[PDB]
């Protein structure tokens, strides 16, 4: 899962493009892409960790320069095909049809109160990922730990720039859904979660800013005592 | 930047629009997406959820030391005291700017951002330019992109949101605001000041 999307520390990506202002949605298709997230989540296409892994499998050149919500479209199609809920051939045919007939209607359908209720409940109640587990935390504030050098092909939250780096535990949060399992379709398998502080010199070398640090969240299997 | 391989923005939009209308039509036929569901999501994040909510939290912390203590202890629970919370802010941790420390937040792996207090992120936050550089050269980035000079002797802490913990910056209260009302104070609080890329507004 060493994809280009894991961009922390990458050089040469260019200056920031930050217009003086911008709308929340730049086009109507973005509103659709956005609302497709609760729709496909409710329908069992994917959970959040799987959603991210779908984006991570994009063509990286397409990822780097496409509009953000296009990433979301790619992961819906990825999981629709994976689960057999989206027929690729039919999607291709419909894409050409709407290329040729852009003002053609959407299919007739019924509105559903339960989908509005779902949206309101997700937005204002949330989708909490905290879980209770039977083991106590292995680590505590002040522990000096080393981040794993493992390099799984599947989903994880192991940015290349922190792998094998030491760091100090700064806070235990409790246990949460574990991405390595959840994002690969292997269930929640929750693990204790920690914020770990890494100095800029540890991350970037002897010439690093002596007055800067990066805080990065580590599930328990990601860290071991670097032995203090 | 220039990529000689890249189609025009108009052509890219034309293609994406057809692809999305096709996928939309299929999810509509499956019964899992409807026009009212689409419109409701858009309405919430256009008009209901946005950085005015985080601003209310900041000004309460500025004017109420006990609330500020609760906010730094458990951001989710403090924010719920104000009726603020929900999707992509289920676990908030607020961090306090001081004369000794400056905080800035990023999601290097994607785009994670505390929706309940800031609304959806601006496009630059989600793009690779900011994400790649802010963990590596934050002082230089704040200076060059945001006109914000953090003196070298002052510590900068960059919070990378790799988990579902969502980090939010409590900016320092600008000087010259003693005894201002919460409403006046909120005019100084910006989404940028709660990401950490700018201070709260002066004067
Ligand atoms: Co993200």
């Amino acid at each position: 899962m060493n994809g280009v999307y894991d961009v922390g520390g990458t050089d040469g990506l260019g200056p920031i493009n930050r217009p003086a202002d911008e709308p929340v949605f730049r086009a109507e298709w973005e509103k659709v892409a956005f609302a497709m997230f609760p729709a496909t989540f409710r329908a069992g296409f994917m959970g959040l960790d799987e959603f991210r892994f779908g984006i991570e499998q994009m063509n990286p050149a397409e990822y780097l320069e496409s509009p953000y919500y296009w990433h979301w479209i790619r992961t819906y199609i990825h999981h629709g095909v994976r689960t057999g809920k989206i027929d690729l051939e039919e999607l291709e045919r419909r894409t050409q049809y709407y290329r040729e007939n852009p003002d053609a209607p959407l299919p007739e359908h019924e509105q559903k109160p339960e989908l509005i209720e779902f949206v309101n409940q997700a937005v204002y109640g949330g989708l909490p990922a905290s879980r209770e587990v039977d083991r106590p935390p292995k680590f505590k504030e002040g522990d000096v730990v080393r981040f794993s050098t493992a390099s799984p092909k599947g989903h994880a939250r192991r940015a290349r720039y922190v792998r094998g780096k030491t760091g100090t535990v700064v806070k235990h949060h409790g246990a949460y859904i574990y991405p390595d399992t959840a994002g690969n379709g292997l269930g929640e398998c929750p693990e204790h979660l920690y914020t770990v502080r890494f100095t800029a010199q540890e991350l970037w070398g002897p010439e690093g800013d002596p007055n800067s640090s990066v805080y990065y969240d580590c599930w328990e299997p990601y860290i071991e005592l670097v032995d203090t | 930047t220039e990529n000689i391989l890249r189609k025009s923005d108009e052509e890219i939009q034309k293609e994406i629009t057809a692809r999305v209308k096709a996928l939309e039509s299929m999810l509509i036929e499956q019964g899992i997406l409807t026009t009212s569901m689409i419109d409701r999501m858009a309405e919430i994040y256009e008009n209901e959820v946005g950085p005015h909510l985080g601003a209310k939290v900041v000004v309460k912390a500025w004017t109420d030391p006990e609330f500020k203590k609760r906010l730094l202890a458990d951001g989710t629970e403090a924010c719920k005291e104000l009726g603020i919370g929900g999707l992509q802010g289920e676990d908030m941790m607020w961090v306090e700017n001081t004369d000794e420390v400056h905080h800035v937040v990023v999601c290097t792996l994607c785009s994670c951002y505390p929706w309940p207090v800031l609304g959806l992120p601006p496009n630059w936050f989600k793009e690779p330019q900011y994400r790649s550089r802010v963990v590596r050269e934050p002082r230089q980035l704040l200076k060059e992109e945001f006109g914000f000079e953090v003196p070298p002797s002052k510590e900068i802490k960059v919070w990378d949101s790799s988990s579902e913990m969502r980090f939010v910056v409590l900016p320092q209260r600008p000087a010259g605001t003693d005894g201002w009302s919460e409403e006046e104070l909120a005019t100084l609080v910006t989404r940028e000041s709660m990401i950490g890329v700018e201070p709260a507004k002066a004067v």
